[PDB]
């Protein structure tokens, strides 16, 4: 128990707004192939229906 | 497409197999043994969990016996009745009131019916001396019918408890009979 | 106990502020209505989970009757059935080679499966032993090596061909429930009772961080598609979204209707959609970053226990306890 | 796993001949079938097939009323009737083994073949007898005549290469995929109407005839073959 | 007056049958999660109270408008002969329907054994062949009738009238009614009985089952009243109480039970 929060205090934590601010930029830019976002075509749908 | 007419044949196949497994299914009953287990079923069939298969009058019944089982109840929602066994020979008897008394109150096990069953009776009988760190009794027939009561107690507050004195088997089918009865009778509104 | 208390002083040092301020420049998503397409019947009784395969159209699917079948979700038809040894399940798992399944339960005991044999018909390849609790996850690391989580409050990593275990984990207290595979495969995150979301290295078998941001448990997990991130959910209605940077907790919803637990939680390639399900017989399509609700998933009239999006991120597969598997698109 | 097949020899034109197919080693009962006949001095022709359920029947087109399969699961052998047969059937027989699902690998298994004596889409196999060399790339091309790409996007279309002397092996399914037992020097390629196959290296194993099988349709017309030589 | 509203009251209760019936079967068949025996049952009955209304009530509120026969022998003959097929069809249904539910009840643990799809398809195939069999069968082929009336018909072509002889009228209504009715009444009572007794243990059936009874038997008895007794203005109100009945089985059948009150309840959100 000594050994694991001997660990924990030596992680190395960043700032938040970094993290966050990595979050988003990962989200705007992946957020244009995918679907459930934007409405796909039926054509290029897998299935019709 | 000429393989696809093969694929929808063998989903067609699987589709048929599926429908006897169902009808199998829907011809047996599920129990669940919670827990004297080892006498009976013993006495049902004449490694963590056991599965058991016996049929009687016809009637095929399942039955299971098995911090643990909080998510063991969790997914037993659709049993058809639970058997519990607890020694008299007990404290030990204080945790099972108090397992029983959590079992039957649960917001998921609601509509599962519950079997109790009183076993080591003749020990009891023999030791007859519980009553001292049990001053609510204030001669083994009588013990048995205080050891009952608050048990009784506990169990009262859709689901039934069936107490029982201990063959067992026809108790078992004439228990899960009158609980399948109710609900068919539950559900068209006659009860 | 100073370590812990200097431990929380360090990480409220490096949350000068919350990302609420910031998020509120994005676009909203709006309303989606993600109505279903396709129907996958033919199970018994309740399903307990569900898993894809890595080309996002064939699916492995188990329930309470003791038998797991894979569907072909392009063309609906039941591509295998297979009846287990056992008639207790819990979870499913799919390899990426696509040759394997994965199933544990009650038992006690795993089973790997070979789906590709010189004869037509399938039976257990592995009989995997060691566990003294219920299996939880079976996700699948390799072709030969498979992590689980089972209730004996540890978890373990095994090799498939030798048989025994290679890597064990006993940090947490509480018995581990749910266990989330990075997209890397090197690190691994894990969930138990006792509110508690650890991280797990494979190679070196020594956990990297821990996390409390839970009350009740941890019952649902999934990882983010970036890696650096996971969302965990609990009995609270709340899925508390972490990093592995700060360790600070970022989201955190809030609904009061929903006040029943979470059974599972999802992700989309983008990572702009969480996408929960609840005890009221519907999966509320959360947003990750505006933290309101996005989608209703009102389709199923029994509580939904699995749910999961494909690899490819193109349909959304949600088993419920009515025997029914939904598609959704 | 093992396939024995029964039957044959010398008899009359016009009468009933009884061939049968064992299988020893697998579960055939959840298995497609089929029976294929082979010239002493053409290539092989299919004859006939039956699905794991015995649901639907198909037969060649050349000869539909004078021919009869049937299979027993319990006995573990099919068998095959001939009644009224012509002196055109001098040839040999093999009963081979086909599963059909999503990414399967139809005939995947080749019985030995038994011998006996007394519109459609077809395939144009130009290529005759061309001889190679050690350590030299081998092109063989196949020919078809209607269009093999359905609205799925596999096409269905297999590689035979008979070995000089034994039973055919598979060895390319569906043009793209890669059967289980067999060299990785060998490729497959196309665009719908000509297909390719590129051979990098060959050794004794891989002399043989390659053979090119259609299966959008059941005409379930084979090809020409084309023999190599070092 | 009094015809304008006797014409919309036969519309109003067309109408509504046709629509329970349509909103049954189409909620059954849109639900896959429904697809049990006892639901099947319930279809096969709907699907022969919708053809006991196109067929019956209209051909004979067209009679009633118009006060005479506008058509052919053959089709006065044909109308009579659906009308009883469907009607038969419909009282074995509803015997079917008691059956199935007195095996559930006194013989619960080995219902799903002894009632399983190819039983019940063997009953609805005994029953339909045997209402085929009473119906379409004697009076296409003339022993329903004798010479005289007959000879009445050829000579006035104008109006037909449905008179049977005796024997064929008491065979008729015995089979039709006398067999389906002992039996209902023989099952109802058992599962009543079963369910006071299982209600004394305990520490309502009265009401339903009553309210069933009534709605069959008031419904239906005085119409083989006069079938039996007397043949041995009021036809019209009996044909109506008939059809009226005929009409309320299905909302009454699905209303009672707790697996169709949810369908009911979908319909309703699906208007
Ligand atoms: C309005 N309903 C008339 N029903 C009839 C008429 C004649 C026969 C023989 C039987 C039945 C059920």
């Amino acid at each position: 128990l000594v050994e694991q929060l001997k660990m924990e205090a030596n992680i190395d934590r960043i700032k938040v707004s970094k993290a966050a601010a990595d979050l988003m930029a990962y989200c705007e830019a992946h957020a244009k192939e995918d679907p459930l976002l934007t409405p796909v075509p039926a054509s290029e749908n897998p299935f019709r229906e | 497409s000429a393989e696809d007419k093969a694929a929808v044949e063998r989903s067609k196949m699987i589709e048929k197999q599926i429908q006897k497994d169902k009808q199998i299914y829907r011809a047996t009953h599920r129990l669940l043994l919670l827990g004297g287990k080892n006498t009976i079923v013993k006495q049902m069939r004449i490694s963590g969990i056991f599965e058991t298969k016996f049929q009687v009058d016809k009637v095929n019944f399942h039955m299971f016996d098995v911090d643990e089982r909080r998510k063991w109840i969790q997914c037993f929602n659709d049993v058809t009745a639970i058997i519990f066994v607890t020694a008299c020979s007990s404290n030990r008897l204080r945790a099972s009131l108090k397992l029983f008394d959590s079992i039957w109150n649960n917001k998921w096990l609601r509509d599962t019916s519950v079997i109790l069953f009183l076993n080591k009776q003749d020990l009891l009988a023999e030791k007859i001396r519980l009553e001292e760190y049990f001053p609510e009794f204030a001669e083994v027939i009588r013990a048995k019918y205080f050891i009952r009561d608050e048990f009784l107690r506990i169990s009262t507050a859709k689901h039934y408890c069936y107490p029982h004195f201990t063959e067992n088997i026809r108790r078992v089918f004439n228990d899960c009979r009158d609980i399948i009865q109710r609900m068919h009778l539950r559900q068209y509104e006659l009860l | 106990e100073q370590l812990k208390n200097q431990i929380r002083d360090a990480r409220k040092a490096c949350a000068d502020a919350t990302l609420s301020q910031i998020t509120n420049n994005i676009d909203p998503v709006g309303r989606i209505q993600m109505r279903t397409r396709r129907t996958l019947r033919g199970h018994l009784a309740k399903i307990y989970a569900m898993h894809w395969g890595t080309d996002s159209r064939l699916l492995v699917s188990a329930s309470q009757d003791g038998k797991l079948i894979i569907w072909d979700s392009y063309t609906t038809n039941k591509v295998h059935a297979i009846p287990l040894r056992s008639s207790w399940v819990m979870t499913c798992a799919y390899a990426p080679s696509g040759n394997y399944v994965a199933c544990g339960g009650l038992d006690n005991i795993c089973s790997i499966y070979n789906l590709k044999t010189r004869e037509g018909n399938v039976r257990v390849s592995r009989e995997l032993a060691g566990h003294t609790g219920y299996l939880s996850c079976c996700r699948f690391l390799d072709d030969n090596q498979i992590v689980t989580s089972s209730g004996d409050t540890t978890c373990a990593l095994w090799d498939i061909e030798t048989g025994q275990q290679t890597t064990t984990f006993t940090g947490h207290t509480g018995d581990v429930m749910s266990l989330s595979l990075a997209p890397d495969t090197r690190l691994f995150v894990s969930g138990a009772c006792d509110a508690s979301a650890k991280l797990w290295d494979v190679r070196e078998g020594m956990c990297r961080q821990t996390f409390t941001g839970h009350e009740s448990d941890i019952n649902a997990i999934c990882f983010f598609p970036n890696g650096n991130a996971f969302a965990t959910g609990s009995d609270d209605a709340t899925c508390r979204l972490f990093d592995l940077r700060a360790d600070q907790e970022l989201m955190t919803y809030s609904h009061d209707n929903i006040i029943c637990g979470i059974t599972s939680v999802s992700f989309s390639k983008s990572g702009r959609l969480l996408l929960a399900g609840y005890d009221d017989f519907n999966c509320n399509v959360w947003d990750a970053l505006k933290a309101d609700r996005a989608g209703v998933l009102a389709g199923h009239d029994n509580r939904v226990s699995c749910l999961g999006v494909t690899d490819d991120g193109m349909a959304v597969a949600t088993g419920s306890w009515d025997s029914f598997l939904k598609i959704w698109n | 796993v093992q396939l024995v097949e029964s039957g044959g020899g010398l008899v009359q034109p016009g009468g009933s001949r009884k061939l049968s197919c064992s299988a020893s080693g697998f579960a055939f009962s959840s298995f497609g079938m089929h029976w294929v006949r082979q010239a002493p001095e053409k290539g092989l022709e299919w004859v006939a097939y039956i699905s794991s359920g015995s649901g639907t029947i198909y037969y060649a087109d050349t000869v539909k009323g004078r021919f009869t399969i049937s299979r027993d699961d319990p006995k573990n052998t099919l068998f095959l009737q001939m009644t009224s047969l012509r002196s055109e059937d001098t040839a040999m027989y093999y009963c081979v083994r086909s599963i059909y699902y999503y990414g399967s690998s139809p005939f995947d298994f080749w019985g030995q073949g038994t011998t006996l004596t007394v519109s459609d889409i077809v395939m144009t196999q130009a290529t005759s007898s061309v001889p190679v060399t050690p350590g030299e790339s081998v092109s063989i091309s196949c020919r078809s005549s209607k269009s093999l790409l359905h609205s799925n996007g596999n096409t269905y279309l297999y590689w035979f290469l008979q070995r000089p002397g034994q039973s055919p092996q598979l060895l390319i399914y569906r043009m793209s995929n890669l059967a289980s037992g067999v060299p990785d020097r060998f490729s497959g390629s196309g665009s719908g109407t000509a297909f390719t196959l590129t051979i990098s290296r060959l050794e004794a194993e891989d002399v043989g005839v390659y053979y090119c099988m259609q299966h959008l349709e059941y005409p379930l017309t084979f090809g020409a073959g084309t023999k190599l030589e070092l | 007056l009094k015809l304008v509203l006797k014409t919309l009251a036969l519309v109003t209760i067309i109408s509504s049958a046709v629509f329970g019936n349509l909103l049954v079967v189409t909620s059954v068949i849109r639900h896959h999660k429904l697809r049990i025996t006892t639901n099947y049952f319930i279809v096969s009955l709907a699907l022969a109270d919708t053809l006991v209304a196109l067929f019956a009530m209209t051909f004979n509120a067209s009679v009633t408008i118009s006060g005479r026969w506008l058509f052919n022998q053959t089709v006065c003959d044909f109308w009579n002969s659906c009308d009883v097929l469907f009607s038969t069809a419909s009282i074995m249904h509803l015997c079917c329907i008691s059956v199935d539910r007195y095996y559930a009840i006194i013989k619960p643990l080995e219902y799903p054994t002894k009632i399983t799809g190819r039983t019940v398809a063997i009953m609805l195939t005994c029953a339909w062949v045997s209402s085929g069999l009473i119906s379409f069968i004697p009076i296409f082929l003339g022993w329903y009738t004798t010479n005289e009336h007959l000879v009445y018909k050829v000579e006035h072509p104008d109006e037909c009238i449905f008179v049977v002889n005796k024997p064929y009228a008491i065979i008729s209504s015995s089979v039709s009614f006398w067999i389906p009715c002992c039996i209902m009444l023989f099952t109802y009572w058992r599962i009543y009985v079963e369910a006071t007794r299982q209600e004394k243990m305990l520490c309502k059936a009265a009401k339903t089952l009553g309210i069933i009874m009534g709605a069959f038997i008031l419904c239906w008895l005085p119409f083989f009243l006069w079938y039996v007794s007397i043949t041995m203005l009021v036809v019209d109100l009996l044909f109506w109480i008939g059809y009226l009945n005929s009409s309320l089985n299905p909302v009454i059948y699905a209303y009672f039970n707790r697996e169709f009150r949810q369908a009911f309840k979908e319909t309703l959100q699906a208007i």
